[PDB]
RNA sequence: AGUCUUGGAGGUAGAGCACUGAUUGGACUAGGGGCCGGUUACCGAAUUCAGUCAAACUCCGAAUGCCAAUGACU
RNA sequence: UGGGGCGGUCGCCUCCUAAAAGGUAACGGAGGCGCCCAAAGGUUCCCUCAGAAUGGUUGGAAAUCAUUCGCAGAGUGUAAAGGCACAAGGGAGCUUGACUGCGAGACCUACAAGUCGAGCAGGGACGAAAGUCGGGCUUAGUGAUCCGGUGGUUCCGCAUGGA
RNA sequence: UGGUGGCGAUAGCGAAGAGGUCACACCCGUUCCCAUACCGAACACGGAAGUUAAGCUCUUCAGCGCCGAUGGUAGUCGGGGGUUUCCCCCUGUGAGAGUAGGACGCCGCCAA
RNA sequence: GCGGGGUGGAGCAGUUCGGUAGCUCGUCGGGCUCAUAACCCGAAGGUCGCAGGUUCAAAUCCUGCCCCCGCAA
RNA sequence: UCGGAUCGCAGUCUGCAACUCGACUGCGUGAAGCUGGAAUCGCUAGUAAUCGCGGAUCAGCAUGCCGCGGUGAAUACGUUCC
């Protein structure tokens, strides 16, 4: 699972998630992705089981490029506490997905090959997405 | 050796002018620690001294191997100490065979 | 390999300090001194319309010596500069020294200046 | 659990008390600031905790001090 | 180790000013020039014993 | 001075003509020369620094000034301020007058003696060549001395190029290893 | 007091990478370990090219709101 | 006080939350303070820092030099923020303004407090002069009243003089 | 030309040139004033042997840096709507980035 | 997550307040004995859990990191 | 100027042959060692102690072994104890 190996914040704000992704809308690397639709957190947890499904697919052949990283991180109190007496502990590590933004890349495969070993990483993601190719 | 001594960074910045008659012993006592030496001459050593002091002296210089020379009119120290004499009488310096407390 | 800065580069610098805390105004000038290796020149200049009021160096017809790079002609180029001011009703003046140490010669152009009767 | 957070200082009041163009009394405060975000200009003094005021009766007036710094004035007004 | 200091006035031997010293960087009673209202001049204050 | 007379009137005139430049200004000379002792064991002996300064006074003829350490380093124990190391600089006739005497006396008295190296220029015509031993200067009298010090001796020129430096050290006289 | 006009203080939204942190791929890499001082696609500092990101990052930077000034209309 | 209890907190400084004036809560997110300096203050004068490459006896990645590049990538007693390279950073000479009486007018503010202040007078430090100086780059380093101790005093003193 | 000011680097860096009779410099000395944590390097004090090589001044260059629209877009004020962690429409406003382009200084005073 | 421990081979001090690393037993070598034990005579064995700072000097003070033991878990 | 180890260099002799692995010589080098803890051994007179000499084995090689003489002591009260 990816996570940072330091960070400035241990906590940090949920924040919000308006607009369209600021960059990185466009594939760059290789020669096809896979883009959000819609906006939504996405855990170093569903990135590691989208890239098993998509890389297993494409039997350890082309090059995968995840193009988001899990840096915010987020907490979560004790079970069974009652509200207040500080900010949770952090749990886990997220990316924040607008839409627009481009989750993975292929290159090193067939287009058909390519449609459906993002097809199968997609189905692991909380969010809609659609393939796109480069232009 | 100087802090082993009861001597810490507060005394040794000092002029030893500001020492104690006892303060400044243990620091002459020091410049003979850090000779390499092989006789030692202790000329009234019990003078200035107090008693932990007097006592750890008197623990090491009968262990000491070397010689030692001393002068002292405590009778008590150099009975413990010395096992001959040089007796300054009538101007003339006899050696004697035997201890202070015997020579008497 | 050896560059030399300019020691010009380096008075300025000097002079800029000095002029933080002093400046010419029209009541109470600043009279500026410049000291070149040969000749040396002071302006009396008012900072807020920037316009010199007087001025004297060792290129003017008055001065006659040879040797102008000196002490004996910096009193003589105070002095002139100092009667002038007077003349246009410049009593109290504020001393810039240039960037140069107060020694030698600038000191020796003040002490022309205080005596011909400017104020400072 | 039980926070080791919970502290801050009293917010001290700081920015501009006088707006450009305003008339002021000699002695007003004109701006409160940490170091010199603004210059003291002409007839306008810097206190001891980095305070402008104004050392004159007049009008303020922020300025543009160079490229990347400003500064206030007070000009007195025309009698 | 740091204390507070009363400065008298060596003339008239008013306290007429309070300090402080670090008293092992100044362990002796320090003096310094200042006025003094009582005698309207500027004179050698010493540090009260 | 010998090299400082020789200079004016046999070296630069010749210098202009090899390189053929526009202006005697643009004849590479030696501006100054500044002898550095790197007193590194000031942190554990504390008369190090009066060696280095006794030397350098007879080495040079001139006082040095005590050059300290800017940073704290842990590998030498060393802390920030401590006095660590000497230094002189020459200029005008005292630079001549000591590199006279250390062209025609104590480079010769080095032991086993080869030249001095040809890459030791910076690459902007400065030359600098390391001492390791205080003998081969004749100031220095064997019997006082106690510890063998080394030291080392820039050369700074106004010559550009290290080509138009060397050009200028050989004819001064300065021992190339060939 | 409202509105219009004019001036000004300020660093948010947005945006951006110029600083501080985090971070992807390639290049170049000092070293580091595992092999016989010579190499491994073996951990790899740093540098650079492109590309992301930030409540407690900013080369920038609004809309509003705020403080005044001069008339005008109310 | 997301019942009470435990734990934590209680006064002050800095930042974020705070939504571009100011202000703004939560047992919201981060840290500091209860000092330090007799120079680390004042003034006069001078001055640039970190880092890298190359050259060099010990010398080694890194001690001291020397050249080139090099906006601050350093430093600024002490947190953080805001400032600072006509320096507020570094060095040197002399000094004590780390002054006395004050104070137009402002900021902040329920009050009590807190903050800034030109200028005036007295007597001074530095400076040739202008001029600067009522501590420190700025913002923490503190506690009312009552009651006691001490020093000064053209005050009062229970008939009067003292006490 | 030299000095001395004002103005956001559109004023700067970098590159290629050109100039000095006078002026500015480099440059030549340390008896004196003054000086360097050492050094006449600097700061001082004096001089004029020769050099435009550098500084400086004057040219040309858009290579770096700087300035900078219009349009579009994000955001946003006010007014609505919806499928409401958000999104869309209307009045107004309107960036940042990117870009056309600007720009290798403009305006003073004194002296020679 | 909350506390307590890491010092020669074993068990323990010394830590706050910096100043030669120690006590008991054990291990090793040599004696005594026919031989072993006891006993006698010498020595080794920890740089104080590990890695860096502060200091003239750190087991001791500071910073991180790794183990052991209690609970909750 | 005790002590002679170790080591460098150069040699002699024996032997087919002195590297592993010989004795001796010359030059140079100049170690530990300042009378030795617990403990323990020999000796009653020409003995102990000390000084040399010879011989067997043997081409060469002894600080060992077996012999020889030179100088030449101290002490034995006694049987309490081992
Ligand atoms: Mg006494
Ligand atoms: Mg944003
Ligand atoms: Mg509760
Ligand atoms: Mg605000
Ligand atoms: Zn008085």
């Amino acid at each position: 699972m990816l996570l940072p190996k330091r960070v400035k914040y241990r906590r940090e704000h949920r924040g919000k998630m308006r607009g369209r992704a600021k960059g990185g809308t466009e594939v760059h690397f290789g020669e096809f992705g896979i883009q959000a639709l819609e906006a939504s957190w996405i855990t170093n947890r569903q990135i590691e089981a989208a890239r098993i499904a998509m890389t297993r697919y494409m039997k350890r052949g082309g090059k995968v490029w995840i193009k988001i990283f899990p840096s915010k991180p987020y907490t979560a109190k004790p079970l069974e506490v009652r509200m207040g007496s500080g900010k949770g502990a952090p749990e886990g590590w997220v990316a924040v997905v607008k839409p627009g933004k481009v989750l993975f890349e292929i290159s090193g495969v067939s287009e058909e090959v390519a449609r459906e070993a993002l097809r199968l990483a997609s189905h692991k993601l909380p969010i809609k997405t659609k393939f796109v190719k480069r232009e | 050796l100087l802090a082993n001594l009861g001597l810490k960074e507060q005394l040794i910045t000092k002029p030893i002018g500001t020492l104690s008659l006892g303060e400044r012993t243990r620091v002459k006592l020091v410049d003979m620690l850090m000779k390499e030496y092989d006789v030692l001459i202790l000329d009234q050593p019990t003078n200035h001294l107090d008693l932990p002091s007097r006592e750890q002296l008197e623990q090491t210089l009968s262990e000491f191997t070397g010689t030692i020379i001393t002068v002292s009119h405590d009778h008590y120290f150099l009975n413990k100490l010395c096992d001959r004499l040089l007796v300054f009488e009538n101007q003339q310096i006899k050696r004697f065979e035997m201890k202070p407390q015997e020579y008497l | 390999m050896i560059t030399k800065t300019s020691k010009n580069a380096a008075r300025l610098k000097r002079h800029a300090r000095v002029r933080a805390k002093l400046s010419g105004t029209a009541e109470r000038p600043r009279l500026n001194v410049f000291r070149s290796n040969k000749h040396i020149y002071a302006q009396i200049i008012d900072d807020v319309n920037g316009v010199t009021l007087a001025s004297a160096s060792t290129l003017d017809k008055d001065l006659n010596v040879e040797s102008t790079g000196d002490t004996s002609a910096a009193t003589k180029v105070g002095e002139l500069v100092a009667k002038r001011a007077a003349e246009k009703g410049i009593s109290d003046v504020v001393f810039d020294r240039g960037g140069y140490l107060y020694h030698g010669r600038v000191k020796a152009l003040a002490d022309a200046a205080r005596e011909a009767g400017l104020k400072f | 659990g039980s926070t080791k957070n919970g502290r801050d200082s009293e917010a001290k009041r700081l920015g501009a008390k006088r707006a450009d163009g305003q008339f002021v009394t000699g002695g007003s405060i004109l701006y409160r600031q940490r170091g010199t975000k603004i210059y003291p200009g002409e007839n306008v003094g810097r206190g001891g905790d980095d305070t402008l005021f104004a050392k004159i009766d007049g009008t303020v007036k922020f300025e543009r001090f160079g490229r990347d710094r400003k500064k206030v004035s007070v000009y007195p007004v025309a009698q | 180790m740091r204390v507070n200091i009363t400065l008298a006035c060596t003339e008239c031997g008013e306290r007429n000013y309070i300090s402080k010293k670090n008293k092992r960087n100044n362990p002796d009673r320090v003096e310094f020039k200042k006025y003094c209202p009582r005698d309207k001049k500027s004179t050698l204050h010493r540090e009260t014993k | 001075n010998r090299l400082k007379e020789k200079y004016n009137k046999e070296i630069a005139p010749a210098l202009m003509t090899k390189f053929n430049y526009d202006s005697v200004m643009q004849v590479p000379k030696i501006e100054k020369i500044v002898i550095n002792m790197g007193v590194g064991d000031a942190v554990q002996n504390a008369k190090a620094i009066d060696s280095a300064v006794e030397e350098l006074t007879f080495i040079a003829g001139q006082k040095p000034v005590v050059t300290r350490a800017k940073k704290s380093i842990a590998g030498f124990r060393l802390r920030e301020g401590m006095p660590i190391g000497a230094k002189v600089t020459l200029r005008g006739e005292r630079m001549y007058d000591f590199l006279d005497k250390l062209i025609s006396v104590s480079l010769p008295r080095v032991r086993d003696f080869r030249g001095v190296s040809k890459k030791s220029f910076d690459g902007r015509g400065n030359y600098t060549l390391g001492i390791k031993e205080q003998l081969i200067f004749p100031e220095i009298d064997y019997d006082k001395v106690t510890k063998v010090r080394g030291m080392d001796i820039v050369i700074v020129t106004t010559a550009n190029t290290d080509e138009e430096a060397r050009e200028l050290l050989t004819q001064v006289g300065m021992p190339f290893q060939k």
